[PDB]
């Protein structure tokens, strides 16, 4: 079928792989494969080594230093290719089967596994005036050729070819999300009722959001606005729990609800790229090396799981915010007002 | 599910026209609607696309700095402004759809509105140019590309008057809606896509397209009939 | 050594106040270089605060070594009246406002323990940013009544000759300073990290509380150096005793405790520490596809 080829710019190291694009699932990891295929003598003594290290960028898109360079690794794998592991028998699979048959025995394989529990290839946004390397989690698989691990690897003689991770919809999806909270005021013992409601709870990307929201203003106040806004919590954690709350796309309506009266009316919203362009620290899935694509997918885990433990962590939560009026015996136009969280998963569905 | 088109008309050199096509059940964020020219008595040729999710704006060669191209995501309607026309532009448009996200040929098409004008570069090439078969034939038709695309190449069968669809994507898998006889294959620059069994409702055009690189375009065309 | 010498020849303890002053814009420099050359809002409400008082420690640092350059760059001696009051006046504000801004990184972060259901929905940056502001208003209006004319407000600004020689503090102001910024940070810093260590007994837990080794060594360490300076606001000033040595000692390390704390605070967490553990030692082609064959 096809199979990608990146070669080193030597000339001497080439290292196939099966699907650049890999897969995750609740509790099943799609493991990668590929051959390597070099000259046996060019490689006299040296030995080629694979490795998989899940970059963290932090630091700006600027260059880096004498010895800090700004960057993590949350896990690195290496695995030896030379010999091709006369003492471990790894699971040769009918991919790495056929890639070893098309070519010759010359070749050797590797394999690699991810443990679930790691965060999916997202970089967040440059913004306009950075120029350089971009910030988030950005996977990698290298191989390089030398005798040792801690020997330094020679670039003029390395490879390396950038896969990502992303996961896929669950097929089927709960009931909804629903939430309703009310809020009392001082001046008077007659809280209103506010009710949200989704059309479902997973979305594919660029699909209209429909939020049905209803009040029943039962307070002596009137609410002044209506806003509707999809944000992107962020939850970096680094070694901290740090969160962002960047708004997407907002859409507002003057629709405006009298004392003692109700409103019921659905709205609609779109969550997309154009107008977001300058939204600096926005989350985006993936990036090869420069391609725009869409929004930061929304990263789902297994119920239970240790959530204090991955690299970066998106999901979406539309905010149904109204805001009141303060007016009465004393009081100025200036007022509070009263939100109500709504979560859903926005992201990709599986071809 | 389906898009219309209007606008249609003659207009002298140097007018404009802003034809329009709208769609019902497509979302504009979610697809990103193209528009295309087929001339008359030639091969049809991609002309302008917007895409709206990223808020882009492609041209061609002979498009860039003539015509303007916009979408409102309110009437989930494209308006194309043929501004500046000039003898060349005379073609029937077709607005077409296509997934926005991970482009995988032109899935719904238009009825398509007929202009006419009164008083780097990559080309497909496809051979046979025309043919003339009976059913039971097994034909080959070969699209060989100049550039070696990334294997995303799609096949339309494009009956006379009607508007081309869409059969294969990437030369692989053929989309939902089409008989399983349909088939195709990958050689090199070189694709084929086989018919053996060919029914006489299978007899039309056919067009090879690359979705690879910008100015996406069409082959040179086949032709299938009765021997 | 010498008294009475600052028009007469030069003084010596202006190089260990240069050091301490040099050691705390150190610190303040590193720890304001790493929240700015990579910006990461670590704990996003904690984040704000503890940028704010690395600024007005470092603030401090360049305002207490304005000292070294003018105590002896010209002819000193001539209007230091004003720029004594003014600069005990910044001085006591600054740290006033990084020690009650601690006891409100304490204060803000003890919630992730207690009520992280809803912590996204009590902390804002709006709120945060009108904390600071009330925090800087608190400890200016705190302070007024020193330039007002009521006394000096502790021995920050002895470093000149009226303020060393002819002011004396005034018990209604140290039982102020005391009453109104001192005993209600000793009361939040206690009635928090109490229920704070009441947590940290297991179960038998997150990065939101592996911030507690590193917060917990913060306060005690600031508690440490802050100990020999209420008491001695409170005993001379209620005329008890008076040693100019002593004085010079307790200021000295109630000063330098801005400086110890953001090295030991970037020597904590690994934003920095990777930083310095790994920093202490010291083109390719086009990805083409190819050809498998099927089945
Ligand atoms: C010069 C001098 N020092 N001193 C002192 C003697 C004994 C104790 C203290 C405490 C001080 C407060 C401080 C301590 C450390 C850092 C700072 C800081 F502001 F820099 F941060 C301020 S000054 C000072 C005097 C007294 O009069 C003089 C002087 O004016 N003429 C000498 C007369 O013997």
């Amino acid at each position: 079928t096809r199979v990608f080829k990146k070669a080193s710019p030597n000339g001497k190291l080439t290292v196939y792989l099966g699907k650049r694009d890999f897969v995750d699932h609740i509790d099943l990891v799609d493991p990668v494969d590929g051959v390597v295929l070099v000259d046996p003598e060019y490689l006299k003594e040296r030995r080629v080594y694979v490795t998989l290290t899940v970059a963290f960028r932090y630091g700006r898109e600027d260059l880096d230093v004498l010895g800090l360079t700004f960057r993590k690794d949350l896990f690195v794998a290496n695995v030896q290719s030379f010999p091709p592991a006369p003492e471990d028998k790894k699971p040769l699979t009918r991919l790495q089967e056929r890639l070893i048959k098309k070519l010759g025995e010359h070749a050797y394989p590797f394999t690699f596994e991810i443990p679930p529990n790691l965060p999916s290839s997202v970089t967040l946004q440059p913004g306009p005036e950075d120029t350089g390397k971009a910030l988030g989690v950005d996977y990698e698989v290298k191989a390089f050729v030398a005798e040792n691990l801690e020997e330094k690897i020679h670039k003029r003689n390395s490879v390396r070819l950038v896969i990502r991770k992303v996961q896929y919809a669950p097929e089927r999806p709960g009931p909804q999300p629903t939430a309703e909270t009310t809020r009392q005021f001082l001046m008077s013992d007659k809280p209103l009722h506010l009710e949200a409601s989704l059309d479902k709870e997973i979305y594919y990307h660029g699909e209209p959001i429909s939020v049905n929201v209803h009040v029943t203003n039962n307070t002596n106040k009137t609410v002044k606005k209506i806003k509707i806004s999809v944000r992107q919590y962020a939850d970096i954690v680094l070694f901290n729990t740090a969160q962002y709350k960047v708004p997407v796309a907002m859409e507002e309506a003057d629709d405006t609800v009298a004392p003692s009266s109700t409103f019921s009316k659905v709205y609609t919203l779109t969550p997309f790229l154009a107008n977001n362009r300058e939204k600096r620290g926005l989350a985006l899935d993936g990036k090869l090396k420069h391609e725009d694509t869409n929004l930061a997918s929304s990263t789902l885990l297994r119920e239970g799981a240790n959530r204090e433990i991955l690299g970066i962590i998106v999901s979406y939560k539309v905010k149904v915010k109204l805001v009141v009026s303060r007016g009465g015996l004393l009081g100025d136009l200036a007022s509070s007002d009263v939100a109500v969280e709504l979560p859903f998963t926005l992201m990709h569905p599986k071809p | 599910v389906q898009l219309v088109e209007s606008g249609g008309g003659l207009v002298q050199p140097g007018g404009s026209l802003r034809l329009s096509c709208a769609a019902s059940g497509f979302n504009v964020y979610s697809s990103s609607i193209h528009w295309v020219r087929q001339a008359p008595g030639k091969g049809l040729e991609w002309v302008a696309s917007i895409s709206s999710y990223y808020g882009y704006t492609y041209y061609a060669d002979s498009v860039k700095g003539r015509f303007t191209i916009s979408a409102d995501t309110s009437k989930n309607t494209a308006y194309l402004q043929m501004n500046s026309l000039r003898a060349e532009d005379t073609a029937v448009y077709y607005c077409a759809r296509s997934r926005q996200f991970w482009y995988s040929g032109l899935d719904y098409w238009g009825q398509g509105t007929l202009v006419t004008v009164s008083s780097s570069d990559i080309q497909m090439t496809q051979s046979p140019s025309s043919l003339s078969a009976s059913v039971g034939d097994r034909v080959t038709i070969t699209c060989r590309a100049s550039q070696s695309v990334s294997s995303a190449v799609a096949w339309y069968q494009q009956k006379p008057g009607k508007a081309p669809k869409l059969l294969i994507y990437s030369a692989s898998s053929l989309y939902s809606g089409v008989p399983s006889r349909f088939s195709g294959s990958r050689s090199g620059t070189d694709f084929t896509l086989t018919i053996s069994s060919l029914q006489p409702e299978d007899f039309a055009t056919y067009y090879c397209q690359q979705y690879k690189y910008v100015p996406v375009t069409f082959g040179q065309g086949t032709k299938v009939e009765i021997k | 050594f010498g008294h009475y010498s600052v028009v007469d020849v030069c003084i010596f303890e202006t190089v260990v106040i240069v050091l301490l002053t040099f050691l705390i814009i150190a610190g303040n420099l590193t720890v304001i270089f790493v929240f700015h050359c990579a910006p990461l809002l670590h704990h996003y409400t904690t984040s704000y605060f503890i940028q704010t008082m690395a600024y007005a420690d470092l603030f401090v640092g360049v305002s207490c070594l304005v000292p070294t350059l003018s105590l002896l760059h010209y002819s000193t001696g001539v209007h230091e009246s004003l720029t004594c009051q003014v600069f005990g006046y910044i001085i006591s504000v600054l740290k006033s406002v990084s020690m009650w801004c601690l006891a409100c990184i304490s204060v803000d972060r003890y919630l992730a323990i207690t009520k992280p259901l809803s912590y996204n929905q009590l902390v804002t940056p709006c709120r945060l940013r009108i904390c600071i502001i009330l925090i800087w208003i608190y400890s200016c209006l705190i302070f007024l009544p020193s330039f007002f004319g009521w006394g000096k407000p502790g021995y920050h600004g002895d470093i000149f000759e009226w303020c060393a020689t002819s002011w004396l503090t005034s018990a209604y102001f140290t039982g102020f300073i005391v009453c109104l910024l001192y005993a209600p940070a000793a009361f939040v810093v206690c009635f928090t990290y109490f229920h704070i260590f009441k947590i940290c007994r297991q179960h038998t837990h997150s990065p939101d509380r592996r911030y507690a080794m590193v917060l917990f060594r913060i306060t005690s360490v600031f508690y440490m150096l802050w100990l020999p300076y209420i008491i001695y606001f409170l005993l001379e000033s209620s005329r008890v005793l008076d040693n100019p040595t002593l004085s010079f000692l307790t200021t000295w390390l109630a000063i330098s405790n801005s400086f110890c704390n953001p090295v030991i605070y970037s020597l904590s967490n690994s934003v920095f520490r990777l930083g310095l553990r790994r920093l202490s030692e010291t083109e390719s082609a086009t990805t083409a596809s190819s050809s498998l064959a099927k089945d």
